[PDB]
């Protein structure tokens, strides 16, 4: 009963430059939030929780912001190894059940 | 600390397939919640369903209706069952690890099992005639 | 060193509260006339190790406060969690922790749990039912020094704290710079008979 | 079947006609107006305000460790208060720690900086979770922690509180390290003197009012709640209520969950015995545990329904009959004009006659009704 719509379907920026990931909730998720960063082969990391605190390990860089219903991550500094695919997962209480999002592709403009 | 997948293969369509996660370094302790995610080839994320240690009590996704089941063998093995495998199962499935925790809010106490923090590797499932 | 025990021993089986009722319970009470053995301190003379065996009955007539503590313990010498009881002028002392004492420890003139709270007899009953230590005692001033009288009294109960180690050996404490008796209760069945205030006033076996 | 008691008499005699005489059809029954659970007052409390409100903290490494037990534990006031940046309970839910009891709860107080505090939970990981203080995975309790810049941090940097960096194997739940022993972390060996491949394993914290949210010294006690074979030694505070008396209300008192009307009493008890009973084991009297009262208490009023009516031909008129009942309580039949009280019961829908006359229809303890001018 939940849709995570995830815009753009991919951002682009080139080396130190700025990338926007705007992912809407349908219905208000409040606090319980997780954005991801997945290669392809390879399992889904965590980069954020909470949709503001950085996760152990993770760069200052990755930042998350954003309450209710309208949920924001920005990358700084882009690096050539963060072309990647980025979800973003919202937990409902209500009904106990994990959504995901569409998906946005990161490209290293060159 | 990690979690490991197994069982996916090619398997023809309308029989049914086992999946199993095994714990390694830690215990299926009731403060843990398991899920399933499925992601399709070149495609997202969704969860298949979820079972709390807590209550000893499972919840499935809206589009399967029964044809999901979930079951905690052991202390380190929980199983995942798909029947009626059809074009729609041909995807890579994965397990995580979660964490269950209570807050006292105004109108009452709420169980949480937000994020999501370790996974596995996965194995992918095609279904083919 | 034996002696006759005449009719004492009766202890409130629970806390409920019956009037005039006469009220039977299969509780592990003392038996009626039963040899006691009797212990002796002073002149030399020390404190032998007894068991347990599901419940211990225990009555010191005093002067000046010779008996100062009790010991519980399969092992009471620091290799297992085993009880521990200190009385003092102070406070009452219950500790679990590990102790290492000697065959006659003499008193001068880790721990899991705690508790703070010849005229005189000081009446006890020690019995452990479902992990809880559960002591009743009375103080009858006694004048007659030949043996326990022949009459009714109960024990009123004090304390309940949870203890859970399993119990078989007891010792007794001393003072150094004075007899207790010792009776062994057995699970029987009393007809104890509440007053119209509720208390024991007399018990037939 | 349930409109006028001459029609309930019609029901259970499966006959239009019913004769004249005085017909059992019901049982009246006074149900339980509210519920009430008392106990004993908190009297003394969990002094929570030893770990809580504590001068000074220890160090992460040094993590104090209490012991709490022979004590209520009040929890409305912890979970209440908005002073507290994490409230996190695991395997139970706040509700439930002032109804459970457990034999033992350990109050476990330290100091860590603010991105820290995640690490105390269940399979968490990091350099505080595996070398400082291990939480294990079926981990029954609750961890609090609230920001402490305000003490805990001092212009200049507080170095007052350690952490360990280093350590061979993971620490095991519930272990504390005090070893501050030289950690070697190459082939070459050590004899306790600081060098190339010789370090110390403890670093201080620098607490300063102008770092960051994430670098903010933050107090941190987890309460771990733990049931052996051992019986509870801290049982939460079971919710006190307003005693009430001479009305019908369930009572729950210390367990004894009966139900009855309550009145104040006058049998006395001794000191140690904490309720009363009856030849026939039922519970009779209870000594109120908030203040040392007695009260006995009295099964809710019921009794046997009549219908005390002439020939159904003769009339339709009739006369209930409540045995065994106060006339009082009977309100809890649409005739309440006339509301007789005798020894049987109370009587509705009947008139006393002074004068006698011959019995034909039995009420009941010697007063009889009969169809008259
Ligand atoms: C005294 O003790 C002896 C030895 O145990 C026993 O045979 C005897 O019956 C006891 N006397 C009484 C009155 O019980
Ligand atoms: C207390 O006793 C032993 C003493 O060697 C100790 O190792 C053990 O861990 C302790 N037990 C408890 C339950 O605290
Ligand atoms: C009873 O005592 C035995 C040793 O004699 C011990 O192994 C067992 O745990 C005890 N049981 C209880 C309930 O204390
Ligand atoms: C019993 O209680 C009554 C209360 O009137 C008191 O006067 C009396 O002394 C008590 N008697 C005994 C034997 O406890
Ligand atoms: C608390 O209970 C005690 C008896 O245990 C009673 O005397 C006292 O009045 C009670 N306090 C309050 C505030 O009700
Ligand atoms: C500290 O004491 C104050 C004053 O009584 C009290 O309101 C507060 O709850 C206490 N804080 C704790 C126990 O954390
Ligand atoms: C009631 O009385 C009338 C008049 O005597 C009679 O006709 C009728 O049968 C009676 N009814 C019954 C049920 O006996
Ligand atoms: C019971 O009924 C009698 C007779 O009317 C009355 O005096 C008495 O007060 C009643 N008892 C109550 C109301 O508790
Ligand atoms: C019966 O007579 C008494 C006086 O003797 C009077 O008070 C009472 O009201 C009468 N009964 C009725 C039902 O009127």
């Amino acid at each position: 009963d939940i849709v995570m719509t995830q815009t753009p379907a991919s951002v682009e920026a080139a080396v130190g430059g700025t990338v926007t990931i705007k992912c809407q909730a349908s219905q208000s998720i409040s606090k319980y939030l997780a954005w991801y960063q997945q290669k392809p082969g390879q399992p889904p990391k965590l980069l954020i929780f909470e949709a503001s605190t950085l996760e152990s390990g993770v760069p200052s860089r990755f930042k998350g912001r954003g309450s209710g219903t309208e949920f924001t991550l920005t990358i700084s500094d882009l690096e050539c190894a963060d072309a990647a695919t980025y979800y973003c997962q919202g937990y409902y209480y209500s009904s106990h059940s994990y959504v995901f999002g569409g998906g946005t592709e990161v490209v290293v403009k060159r | 600390q990690s979690l490991e997948e197994s069982g996916g293969d090619l398997v023809k369509p309308g029989t049914s397939l086992t999946l199993t996660c095994t714990a390694s370094g830690f215990s299926f302790s009731h403060n843990y919640v398991m899920c399933w995610v499925r992601q399709a080839p070149g495609k997202g994320l969704e969860c298949v369903a979820c079972i709390y240690f807590g209550f000893g009590d499972t919840y499935y996704a809206s589009w399967a209706k029964g044809r999901i089941t979930i079951s905690k063998t052991s202390s380190t093995t929980v199983t995942l069952q798909m029947t009626s495998l059809t074009a729609a199962d041909t995807a890579t499935y994965f397990c995580a690890r979660a964490l269950g925790y209570y807050i006292y809010g105004d109108a009452g106490d709420i169980y949480i099992a937000d994020y999501f923090k370790l996974w596995g590797p996965g194995t992918l499932v095609t279904v083919s005639s | 060193a034996y002696t006759n025990s005449f009719t004492r021993g009766v202890y409130y089986p629970d806390k409920v509260f019956r009037s005039s009722v006469l009220h039977s319970t299969q509780d592990l009470f003392l038996p009626f006339f039963s040899n006691v053995t009797w212990f002796h301190a002073i002149h030399r003379f020390d404190n032998p190790v007894l068991p347990f065996n599901d419940g211990v009955y225990f009555a010191s007539t005093e002067k000046s406060n010779i008996i100062r503590g009790w010991i519980f313990g399969t092992t009471l010498d620091s290799k297992t969690q085993s009880l521990l009881i200190v009385n003092n002028a102070t406070n009452v002392v219950i500790k679990v922790c590990e102790f290492q004492f000697c065959n006659d420890p003499f008193l001068g003139v880790n721990c899991t749990f705690e508790y703070v709270s010849f005229k005189n007899l000081r009446e006890f009953v020690f019995k452990n039912i479902d992990g809880y230590f559960k002591i009743y005692s009375k103080h009858t001033p006694i004048n007659l020094v030949r043996d326990l009288p022949q009459g009714f009294s109960a024990l009123e109960p004090l304390v309940d704290l949870p203890i859970g180690i399993n119990i078989t050996r007891f010792q007794t404490l001393l003072a150094l710079h004075a007899a207790y008796y010792v009776g062994y209760l057995q699970p029987r069945t009393f007809l104890l008979k509440y007053n119209e205030n509720g208390t024991i006033t007399d018990a037939v076996d | 079947c349930a409109l006028d008691p001459l029609s309930e008499t019609k029901c259970t005699l499966k006959s239009f006609t019913v004769e004249k005489g005085i017909y059992q059809t019901s049982n009246f029954r006074v149900q339980p107006t509210e519920s009430i659970v008392r106990f004993p007052n908190i009297t003394n409390l969990c002094p929570f305000g030893e770990v809580f409100n504590a001068t000074r903290f220890a160090s992460v490494y040094a993590w104090n460790r209490k012991r709490i037990s022979n004590c209520v534990a009040d929890y409305s006031v912890l979970y209440n208060s908005a002073s507290f940046s994490t409230f996190k309970c695991y395997g139970v839910s706040p509700t439930k720690l002032n109804d459970l009891c457990f034999t033992n709860v350990y109050a476990d107080s330290f100091v860590i900086r603010g991105d820290e505090v995640r690490q105390i939970a269940p399979g968490q990981t990091g350099k505080i979770a595996d070398y400082n203080y291990k939480l294990p995975d079926d981990f029954t309790g609750c961890v609090i922690a609230w920001n402490s810049n305000n003490l805990d941090s001092k212009v200049g940097g507080n170095y007052n509180y350690l952490y360990r960096l280093f350590r061979k194997s993971n620490l095991k739940p519930f272990e504390r390290d005090i070893s501050t022993e030289i950690y070697q972390a190459g082939s070459t060996p050590c004899n306790g003197v600081e060098g190339f491949n010789c370090y110390f394993p403890l670093q201080s914290y620098g607490f300063q009012p102008t770092n960051g949210v994430g670098y903010q010294p933050y107090r941190v006690v987890v309460l771990s709640f733990e049931l052996l074979h051992a019986p509870a030694t801290v049982c939460g505070p079971k919710k006190s209520t307003n005693l009430v008396k001479n009305k019908c209300v369930n009572f729950n008192f210390n367990g004894l969950t009966g139900t009855g009307v309550l009145t104040e009493s006058n049998k006395k008890f001794l000191p140690f015995q904490q309720f009363g009973r009856d030849i026939a084991d039922t519970t009779d009297a209870v000594r109120d545990p908030q203040t040392l009262e007695i009260l006995d208490i009295t099964p809710c009023s019921f009794g046997g329904v009549s219908v005390i009516t002439p020939g159904t031909n003769t009339s339709n008129q009739v006369a209930v009959l409540y045995q065994d009942v106060n006339c009082t309580e009977v309100p809890v039949y649409s005739t309440g004009s006339n509301v007789f009280q005798t020894r049987a019961g109370c009587l509705i829908g009947a008139e006393h006659v002074n004068n006698s006359y011959e019995c034909d229809i039995p009420i009941g303890a010697g007063i009889c009704a009969s169809y008259q001018t």
